[PDB]
């Protein structure tokens, strides 16, 4: 009970990292279509894409910390 | 927008530089004609 | 042609020498290999024409 | 189809010709404007005019600027400021200009100044691109 | 011993003959033989060189050796069976160090603390944030190097599922064949469409990543 | 077609009325000037700047010369277009009045209107239009300013 | 059961952070493909992106407090 | 079992807040790429931004109502 | 078991409202992009947005029906 | 074991409707943004939105039949 | 346990049709916006929508094979 | 316990094919609107679609490799 | 409990690969709808596509290392 449902509690916490993975593509894919309109590569759009990669992988960090919480 | 558009320029300005740029390009023979083509025999009168 | 034959032999050795699949699986893979061949043998001749001409030209 | 008017002040290539397509690099983008377009206005990026007449042939031109305007109706008018065939377009110049173009660029100035080069760079390049 | 010991040598030799044969083709013969095989590295020097340099000749052949080695290694797991489930996994773990070391050679060896300093200073990793540089040092190496192990295990699985679904489809319809033959036929060919492609693309990832390293290096 | 409830521009050669070119526009532009467009005139031809030249020393924006001497070319059109752009037109409804030649023996003093109100050019029916941006809009207006210009002038 | 299923109930509540992570990728992507049209970088489009990433991780703080209620 | 399943059932309805948090990322995204087209920023578009984020957070407030009902 | 699994099943069905929530944002977002292209806001396009919120909440009412059936 | 697992089987089978509701928002959004470009609305295109809202709900009737199978 | 875990396990595999459900709405959505750009409807474009609904229901048919393996 | 948790745990790994099936509708849909702007059908565009779906179903074949390793 | 919960704990962490599965389809799909606008295919766009696919398989290199930790 104490050792059992802590193992099945970390696994479902790792499913919360499915938003960051599909969030990473929809944020670095809109910038893959932004420079297709051109020409702010290494200027404004690619600079904000890192500020878009950080806002999405943080919701993956705040979810991997719950998965590490139910593991140690 | 562009390095032109926001440099103002115009589609004309742009264009002309293209157009010109082509005039700049082309094979020489064709460059002979160049000056004919979209030259400007003008006095630009300022009023 | 000679190269292709050598490559086939080597595979067979590997399958026999090495741990093997089920017979059905194996049979199929061999069939699967065959399908590529017929296009390939026409292709292999075509390959030949390109490179040795490009070599000769340079 | 479309009355495709591929025209330039100096050159009409197609004149209301029932062309299937023109592939058309307006600065809007490269598109395959097909026989009978939607109201749309287009600015010509230097690119090629790829003139898919209803003929299989698709003709090259490299275009400098102008408009194609792809109309409400089936009239497409490429109104090319100047759209010329690679036939008459000198890579020898183009590339040469183009390297140079950037070179000149390096000593250029404002958005505009740089632009004059850059536009050119862009242009010449797109010719160089093309050929 | 012989099985494990035989597998790695066998792998080498298939890459070794092409890697000897093309060096050989630089004057003789050619007859049928030499020209035929020159075809092999000319397909490498044709196909892969369409992507390479790129990073420049200096790194180019260094990476192409691993790309060819990976594709050839997995082709040497293609053919042999049983081989994929054991030897190709040991070869994937034996390719794991080469995949790890490929970043190590120039990246971690010259900069362990920030091998992204060779790989990608600004991009995925935030150059404003050395913390994210070290974090994405995992997603650009520590992980990508674990992915390169998972990537071969991704192949192993797909290759496995072909055998399992196959063997299960023929086990399900042990008709001799009959309708399972048609699908089973595909299930094998799926080995090529799945493993032999994704395998390839797998090393193509190590290619491109070790290119993006050495290309910015 | 894009029409509002709300410039002008004579066009011709610098050389005389070898027809009724200048006088015609002169007429009709004086006819104009009352009515409100904008009374901005551009005279292509400075024989425009004759026929109207007084408070058309004061209703012009610009006037053009060396009109001929090698027939006008697009360049010019663009040229005149270009500087035109950079103009203190408060781009009303502009007109270009020129004589469109009709045949060897015939011309017609024209006007066309310039949808200089780019906004009429934005408006209405002009909607279905795509690449609709006041960019390509303007940037067509631009292009067309030369095109038309060229033409008219040529006429 | 009591001291067990709450450890596997905080794992399922951390799956709600797949919308706050994939909502940030959709938000900070259209403000990268929209700035490519230009030129409303400051004051308008990125200012609305602060009010776009405010109603995106609001479903995530409400999902991080639901898991925090099944732990402390 | 009778006390265990309520805790495991509250987290399972908290995974239904992943659809509301990304539906707010699509509505505010297509308004950030709907204001770049210009010019009616106030009214029309951003006035219907709260009208599109009301029917999309309506699925979250109903889901977090089924998650709270298994807790109280 | 029988009075237990009804609470660990009615909660998993509320995770079916993730499509109803993210479907309401996508159908309204493209309506906010469609009315940004102009001009038939009053009927035709936003009228069809009601015919898109209904065929998207129907897969959210049928999923909320199965969750209510395992709770009452 | 027999009476319980059938209630926690039709609950996880209702999480297959999370695509039929969001995919209908994707097709009816692309018909909402598609009709904006005009003009085939009362033919051609909106007659393809009925063929799209059916194929999306086709995995919403196939998934719903499995949740109705585990229950009755 | 033997008849329990195969009855709750066949329900979890039915969450693989949420991908094919929304994946069918997108391939039929981009064909609605594609034929809006006109005009190669019959052949080329709408002949590719079958090639896009077949590679998407292939993972659906792969997921519906798993849920039927624990049910029979 | 050793065989029971192997039947309900191979069902949770079948929900990892939800990304390969919804992603395939995004890799083919963005190829439908891609060739709509045209014209490079054979080569360039459809060639990039094959190298994209292979990198989309790879997370489906590896997820069916962790599924079949729990039942066989 | 100890060995039993390690089987239904790496299976729930295997459904985290659904974010990387559709994220690779959203990234490569945008590159197919980007090179269609042309012409910076060689480098610039496809080179950035290798930066977006690595940052999407990064969540796939952290979710597959989680399920492989609860195995051996």
């Amino acid at each position: 009970i104490d050792t059992a449902a802590k193992f099945i509690g970390a696994g479902a916490a790792t499913v919360g990292v499915a938003g960051s993975g599909a969030g990473i593509g929809t944020v670095f894919g809109s910038l893959i279509i932004g420079y297709a309109r051109n020409p702010s590569l290494k200027q404004q759009l690619f600079s904000y894409a890192i500020l878009g990669f950080a806002l999405s992988e943080a919701m993956g960090l705040f979810c991997l910390m719950v998965a590490f919480l139910i593991l140690f | 927008v562009a390095y032109w558009r926001q440099a103002g320029l115009s589609y004309i300005r742009y264009s002309q530089i293209c157009a010109k740029a082509v005039r700049d390009a082309l094979k020489t023979e064709f460059k002979a004609n160049a000056m004919k083509t979209s030259g400007s025999t003008i006095k630009i009168v300022k009023v | 042609p000679y190269v292709l034959g050598t490559g086939l032999i080597l595979y067979l050795l590997s399958k026999e020498i090495y741990v093997i699949t089920p017979e059905t699986f194996s049979a199929i893979s061999t069939i699967g290999f065959l399908v590529y061949i017929v296009k390939k043998y026409g292709a292999s001749v075509g390959e030949f024409a390109d490179k040795l001409n490009e070599q000769k030209i340079a | 189809q479309m009355s495709f008017t591929f025209a330039s002040p100096t050159q009409v290539f197609f004149n209301s010709a029932n062309v299937r397509q023109v592939d058309v690099p307006t600065q809007t983008g490269a598109f395959g404007i097909l026989a009978a377009h939607v109201p749309t206005l287009q600015v010509l990026r230097p690119g090629l005019v790829v003139v898919h007449a209803e003929d299989g042939t698709t003709s090259k031109y490299f275009v400098s600027s102008g408009s194609v305007t792809v109309n409400a109706d089936s009239s497409v008018q490429l109104l090319a400021e100047e759209a010329v065939t690679l036939d008459m377009l000198d890579l020898g110049a183009a590339k040469a200009n183009l390297e140079k173009a950037q070179s000149e660029l390096l000593g250029a100035a404002d958005e505009a100044t740089r632009a004059e080069i850059q536009i050119r760079i862009e242009a010449n390049e797109a010719l160089v691109k093309a050929l | 011993i012989t099985p494990v010991i035989l597998g790695l040598p066998l792998v080498t030799l298939i890459v070794l003959f092409p890697s000897l044969l093309f060096p050989t083709s630089n004057r003789l013969v050619s007859n049928r033989f030499v020209t035929l095989q020159q075809w092999m590295l000319q397909l490498v020097s044709k196909q892969m060189m369409s992507i390479h340099n790129s990073k420049g000749q200096t790194w180019t052949l260094m990476l192409m050796s691993l790309i060819l080695f990976i594709g050839s290694t997995n082709l040497l797991g293609l053919l042999p069976h049983s081989f994929t489930p054991t030897t190709q996994l040991s070869m994937n773990l034996g390719m794991a160090i080469p995949l790890w070391a490929g970043a190590v050679i120039t990246g971690f060896r010259n900069k362990t603390k920030a091998s992204l300093a060779h790989f990608l200073p600004q991009g995925t990793p935030t150059p404003l944030i050395p913390m994210l540089v070290i974090i994405e040092t995992i997603s650009l190496f520590i992980q990508p190097m674990a992915l390169a192990v998972r990537l071969t295990a991704n192949i192993t699985a797909g290759h496995l599922l072909i055998h399992l679904i196959g063997g299960a489809t023929l086990a399900l319809m042990s008709i001799s064949t009959t309708t399972a033959l048609i699908t089973f036929t595909i299930l094998i060919l799926l080995t090529i469409l799945e493993f032999a492609v994704a395998m390839i693309q797998a090393y193509v990832f190590t290619l491109l990543v070790s290119l993006y390293l050495h290309d910015n290096t | 077609d894009i029409k509002t409830p709300e410039l002008i521009i004579g066009v011709s050669s610098d050389r005389g009325l070898c027809g009724a070119i200048h006088s015609s526009v002169a007429k009709q532009m004086k006819s104009e000037a009352a009515n409100l467009k904008e009374v901005k005139i551009i005279g292509v031809g400075d024989k425009i700047r004759s026929i109207l030249h007084r408070t058309h020393s004061d209703q012009f924006l610009v006037t053009f010369k060396e009109v001929g001497r090698r027939p006008p070319t697009f360049g010019d059109a663009s040229v005149i277009a270009l500087e035109l752009l950079n103009s203190g037109y408060e781009f009303d409804e502009g007109s270009i009045i020129f004589n469109r030649f009709r045949s060897v023996i015939s011309y017609k003093t024209e006007e066309k209107p310039i949808f200089s109100l780019d906004t009429i050019s934005s408006a209405e029916s002009m909607s279905i239009y795509d690449d609709i941006d006041a960019d390509v809009l303007r940037n067509y207006q631009e292009y067309s300013l030369a095109n038309i210009i060229y033409y008219s002038l040529k006429e």
